[PDB]
């Protein structure tokens, strides 16, 4: 056994009845001294290191050319001026195993943490030395964590894309299905997760050009996409993860859900396609009233009305569909379908429950399009337009396919530095740079939406860690008050930075004038309701920080009206399950699953105590499974009101609770305004 | 002499110890005080006494912790644990 | 454990 | 049971020791009178029928608009003037169940045989009344049979494509593979079978952009193609059938064959993808000397030499690849691979064996490209150029992809009418019309090659039927002499018609000047050897028909040199399956599998004796499995020397014959000049 | 069976 792992194994060896949490610092020190420093190749000067990395196809020479060598040297010096020390063994292990640059034989370490951060900062700044040092201070203080694709691939030559996720709209044609498969494989080659909207695909047993009952439904497309993602699985570094989203009023909803059944045969079962279900408020209304519901055939609706089923308002068009003899449909029981959803989530964690009306009631870009589906992590809720891919030698009608550039704020480090404004603005600038430098030639709609929408995702993490390290229970009303205030400030400063970028560049995102930002409807609840903390304990956390008041929100609304908004979407909270270790932070705004995570890497187990876990805050780090899921829903709904996109809300359930408890949690989430539900984890 | 029970509403073993403490109060409640503290609502005390598992039973004498028992215990074992300090 | 929705679960 | 089916079952009821073959005609009469004449829609005149069929979107209007109604009525009268009668019940059953046009509810029958033939002739003639009447005479005499797609879909609106095959070259790129999937689906929805050359795809463990061991091989592409063909299942009425071809020197050849093993797991096994193996002469040489062979990684060869593995002559470059340290390979046993091929064909009938050097030794268009792969029926052998499908909004390099314009000569009816020349020329004209009118927009390479090469396939069927009905054993040397003379006549008149079309249109096929037709190398064996029958009995069969001589072939060679040749390829012998029943013919040039076919239809057992079967010619109709496969190879090679493309050669094996016997048959076929081997049918 | 090839099956 390695010395560092053995020292990390001493965490659970309790002396005097208490955990040896001080052994983790010893574990990280042993890890560094005995493995990392020994296996890190050192150069006589930074010039030799940069020359070696550029010449050996490790770094792009383009992004380093905008800086003189003295500027890069001083950026590195101010990265090492922090003298950053990893607080836990798992942080350093995860970084130097997943993100640190290694030689072509994967035998020596080429990048320290301060070198990865310096390279990412130099990529972000794009020729600005002061901005590069600002980014270095932002990341070395661990206030902001760029997404795993961005952190891992910024400034590298052997890279995919910096975009963590892609959302594709699949139109109802063979050309569009084949192009969707092609784009899914292309984007999985780039390393990003792909989510596809199958609600426009016509149902099973529909007509193909006067040939009736010829379609295989959306399930054949799921099989095609599943094999496409298996084929384009990033060569085996990480299995190709794709997502399929279907409206609950699609006829194939039961066939769509049956793909995740264990009893399902291999001819209908998908394995790499995560499934998500889009639930309009009409379905919840029908289930509540116990009326028999109808799932519809999308092609009949398209022929009758000229618009796809997911393009129309379900709450308004449901009765018209039901009363239309030309719209084919089949009768279902909405409550039985809800119970099937609950049992599927209990047995497999699928599907991703998306409440469409909860998304579109506060969606700022409904004029562009309603949010018809989410991403693979059920947190990217953006307007998208379907692309009509025509025959060869025929010009395609390119729509908007969502590309999400993700970034995470470390709530603990942001709050301890009293730097919400600066961190949010710098993160917005970095995400804008990532969106701008990202081009994808093989996905016309993703590229078009990246250029036009300029949507970014600024998430947050270490919420539970910050609350527990401050003596705040995650389910307590004080925790919800802090989340309300912190995320209101985050939204305020993200909007302010977006408006400042729009002013500086003189351009807003496409179709901004029709959005609620331009009309001021977005700021109504902000100019009407004050989001300052209601508890003196919570208000003391924001000491030394200017909490945006109602007058400040009015000023921001006027500023946005005058100058516009550069980003259509700014905030989206991703799970961030991998980079959380490096930043010594709890994953997302979710409560912690385990106080001390047990992980096996090789033939040795590696325990990871939660960030800041100790004896005095043991019960503040309450495990998510022991918590009331209604309180977690309340917390996420408090956060969600300040996030324009979704939140990766994972449901942590006990084995004692039934499918009715899962349905109750789902309906409470729908009632409280939760936009999406990610997973149903059972203990 | 005080028997302090650190418990939570979600803890299965803590629900099993509740009737055992009620019988113990009926038999010994003239010489023993029984105190219950919910660790979900009272994290500072649970932290002060280094409680990391529940049920945790502390025997206190005149404010000092003299014995600590973790997990479920039958009545006879709790009587033996307390009777050492009466 | 399949437990049927019995109403009053849609109201909170 | 129905009266006609009951009468058909009296074929096997033996009286006086003889089968009641005369009961079959009674079966046709009963079938017609009781089912067909009752359930065919009859109109007051042909005008009302034509108006009903065009108006109800059963027929296309464009092809009927080229004729006045008087011309159409005269054509239909010509079809019905013959008073064609089906001589077996199975012929009428096949036509009126598969190829006869039925109403949208399938309750009634809209097309008779004389109606489908008239419509096909009117389509072929393209405004010419005399040509339409000639086509009607050709088809109602059953001298020539258009392929199943052409016969079925000619002049019908609810159709697919008249093209039977699609041979696609797949380049070594993700964009090219995605386009291969797209084109495969777009051509499977058209009905025709699709064959793909996967020899250019780099093997498993190859590099994708300088990262090693990244590819999952051609097996992943076969998975994608198999699921693409399953998705494009043509309503499920006929399952999506696709072929994949791989050079035997491709590294993935073992994994390519492993997918057809019954013991193969579902994680590697492909079901709807037929497989073929292309064997150059070099592999046969390596197996003959029992020396270790090498399977090469295609991308290493492409990097080293700048050319694909299958574009280079392996008989010349095998040693260069072996002694090249920059070319990756692994030692294999060629004899073990041959035994694996033999046992795979014994177990499942796969793979199709394509002897590349046998194809390219007499391939006329080697300048355009060498024949790297065959079709799904393993009988089309044409030059193909790979298409470099580039990223979106980048111009693609379009190559050449092969397509089947198929038609079959009924040797019995062709030689009874003493009209080899007229039938071959009219069939060539019809196939030229089919090729010209084919315009496939979603397959760029297929469309480009159809426009450029103008290749057609003119096969022959009822060889065994003609031989047995004329007292000639299939294995007898007289049968081979007759096949030699007949197919030399067919080749002569096909070349003559191609040259006449080139003269009348003023254009040849693209890159004709480099072909052996222009250089005169093709006609060497025809101007040096006399193919007149060597048997008096065989020579009497051709009496009344001018057998081309050496001087006639010299005149044809001069005519081709002066005027060119319109078709790159003209002759290819398809398996001629379900349409062989309608023509009352044996399938292809293959010997008959069984003297009386036992077929199950619904709850009835139907019997189909081969045409002309009786007591006198019972032993002339020897079953294929009883034949010596070596003499069948001799027969096909005698036919093969007059067919510029390949022949769908199915091996009929007994249960007692081992894998060594199958390998001996394969090696004798290779030694005798057989180009392709289709199936290994074990009884 | 699975009878292997010999040197005499490659000449005819
Ligand atoms: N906990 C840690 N986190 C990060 N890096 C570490 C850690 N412990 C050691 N290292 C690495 O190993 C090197 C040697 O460790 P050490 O703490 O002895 O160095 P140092 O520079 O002398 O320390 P100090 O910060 O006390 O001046 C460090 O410079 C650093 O690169
Ligand atoms: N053996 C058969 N093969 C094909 N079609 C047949 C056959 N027998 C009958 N039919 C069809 O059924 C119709 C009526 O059958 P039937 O034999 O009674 O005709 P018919 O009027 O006596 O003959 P013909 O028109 O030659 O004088 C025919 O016109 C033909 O279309
Ligand atoms: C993307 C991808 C490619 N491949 C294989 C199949 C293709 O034939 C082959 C070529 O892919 P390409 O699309 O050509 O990838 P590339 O151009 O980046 O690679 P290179 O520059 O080295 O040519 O890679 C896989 O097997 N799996 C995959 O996920
Ligand atoms: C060709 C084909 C289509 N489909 C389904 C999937 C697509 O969503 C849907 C659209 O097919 P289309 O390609 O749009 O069919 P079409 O354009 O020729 O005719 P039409 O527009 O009238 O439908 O058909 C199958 O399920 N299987 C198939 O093989
Ligand atoms: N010398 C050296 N410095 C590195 C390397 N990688 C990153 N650095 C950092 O980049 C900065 C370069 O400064 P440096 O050239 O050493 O300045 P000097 O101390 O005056 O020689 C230092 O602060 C290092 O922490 C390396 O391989 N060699
Ligand atoms: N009347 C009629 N003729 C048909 C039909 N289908 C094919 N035909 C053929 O088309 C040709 C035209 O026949 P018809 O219009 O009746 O000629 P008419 O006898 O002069 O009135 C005939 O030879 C028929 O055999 C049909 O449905 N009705
Ligand atoms: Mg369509
Ligand atoms: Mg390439």
């Amino acid at each position: 056994v390695p010395k560092w792992i053995q020292l990390n194994n001493e965490i659970m060896i309790q002396k005097d009845g208490k955990f040896q949490f001080d052994k983790d610092k010893e574990a990280v020190h042993s890890y560094f001294v005995d493995y990392i420093n020994q296996n890190t190749v050192f150069f006589h000067n930074l010039k030799e290191k940069l020359d070696y990395l550029v010449e050996n196809q490790y770094y792009e020479e383009e992004f380093l050319s905008l800086y003189s060598f003295e500027d890069i040297k001083e950026v590195f010096k101010t990265a090492y001026a922090k003298k950053f020390r990893f607080p836990s063994f798992m942080s350093a292990f995860k970084f130097y195993n997943d993100y640190a640059l290694k030689t072509n034989d994967k035998k020596k370490i080429l990048e320290r943490y301060e070198d990865r951060i310096s390279i990412v900062a130099l990529f972000f700044a794009n020729g600005d030395t002061e901005k590069a040092k600002e980014y270095v201070n932002l990341m070395i203080n661990q206030e902001y964590q760029p997404s795993t694709p961005t952190f891992l691939n910024a400034g590298r030559k052997r890279r995919g894309e910096l975009v963590s996720c892609f959302l594709l709209e699949v139109n109802d044609s063979l050309n569009d299905i084949s192009r969707a498969i092609d784009i899914s494989m292309q984007l999985s080659k780039l390393g990003g997760g792909v989510s596809l909207n199958l609600s426009k695909l016509r149902a099973k047993g529909e007509a193909i050009k006067d040939v009736e009952n010829a379609t295989k439904g959306v399930v054949g497309v799921m099989k095609l996409l599943d094999n496409a993602f298996r084929y384009a699985d990033q060569m085996g570094q990480r299995q190709g993860s794709g997502a399929a989203y279907l409206n609950i009023f699609h006829r194939d909803i039961n066939d769509f859900l049956d793909t995740k059944k264990i009893s399902a045969d291999e001819d209908v079962r998908v394995k790499t396609l995560s499934i998500g279900v889009v639930i309009p408020d009409k379905f919840v209304e029908l289930a509540r009233e116990d009326k028999a519901a109808y799932v519809f055939y999308p092609h009949t609706i398209y022929k009758e009305y000229g618009q796809h089923m997911d393009e129309m308002d379900m709450n308004e068009m449901y009765d018209k569909f039901v009363d239309n003899p030309r719209v084919k449909k089949e009768k279902i029981n909405p409550r039985k379908l809800l119970e099937k959803l609950a049992m599927l989530r209990s047995e497999s964690g699928y599907p991703y429950i998306m409440f469409q009306d909860n998304v579109n009631k506060v969606h700022a870009n409904n004029h562009i399009s309603k949010v018809k589906f989410s991403n693979l992590c059920s947190e990217v809720l953006q307007a998208s337009q379907v692309s009509s891919y025509t025959d060869y030698d025929e010009e395609d009608e390119i729509g908007l396919d969502i590309s999400c550039n993700l970034g995470s704020l470390n709530i603990l480090n942001v709050m301890e530095h009293k730097s919400i404004e600066k961190t949010v603005k710098l993160a917005t600038d970095s995400l804008t740079h990532v969106s701008e430098t990202t081009d994808i030639r093989n996905a016309p709609a993703v590229r078009r939406a990246n250029k036009a929408m300029k949507s970014i995702g600024l998430g947050a993490m270490n919420l539970h860690g910050y609350l527990a390290q401050n003596g705040i229970a995650y389910e307590s009303p004080e925790a919800r008050d802090f989340a309300n205030t912190f995320f209101m400030m985050v939204n305020f400063y993200s909007i302010q930075r977006s408006a400042e970028i729009a002013k500086e560049k003189g351009e807003t995102f496409d179709q901004y004038e029709g959005s609620t930002y331009a009309t001021g409807e977005y700021f109504d609840k902000y100019v009407s309701t004050d989001f300052s903390p209601k508890y003196e304990k919570i208000a003391n956390l924001f000491e030394g920080m200017h909490i945006p008041t109602t007058e400040d929100w009015k000023k921001l609304k006027a500023f946005v009206a005058e100058h516009g908004m550069y980003h259509s979407y700014r905030l989206c909270i991703a799970p961030t399950g991998s980079i959380s270790y490096v930043q010594s932070s709890t994953a997302s705004v979710m409560p912690i699953m385990e106080r001390i995570e047990e992980r096996t890497y090789g033939n040795s187990k590696t325990y990871y105590p939660m960030p800041g876990l100790a004896s005095n805050n043991w019960f503040f780090y309450k495990e998510a499974y022991d918590m009331d899921m209604f309180k977690v829903v309340d917390m996420i709904a408090t956060i969600q009101q300040h996030i324009d996109q979704g939140i990766s809300f994972t449901l942590f359930l006990k084995d004692t609770m039934t499918t009715r408890d899962l349905n109750r949690i789902d309906l409470y989430a729908h009632h409280r305004g939760i936009k999406t539900i990610y997973y149903a984890r059972t203990k | 002499v005080v028997l302090a029970d650190f418990w939570a509403p979600w803890c299965g073993p803590c629900k099993m110890i509740a009737p055992v403490l009620e019988e113990l109060d009926q038999e010994m409640g003239d010489k023993l005080k029984i105190v219950k503290i919910d660790v979900d609502e009272n994290q500072e005390t649970a932290g002060k006494y280094g409680v990391m598992s529940i049920p945790t039973l502390l025997v206190l004498k005149d404010g000092e912790v003299v014995e600590t028992s973790v997990g479920f215990k039958p009545k006879e074992a709790l009587q033996e644990l307390v009777n050492k300090h009466l | 454990t399949v437990e049927p929705l019995k109403d009053d679960d849609f109201y909170f």
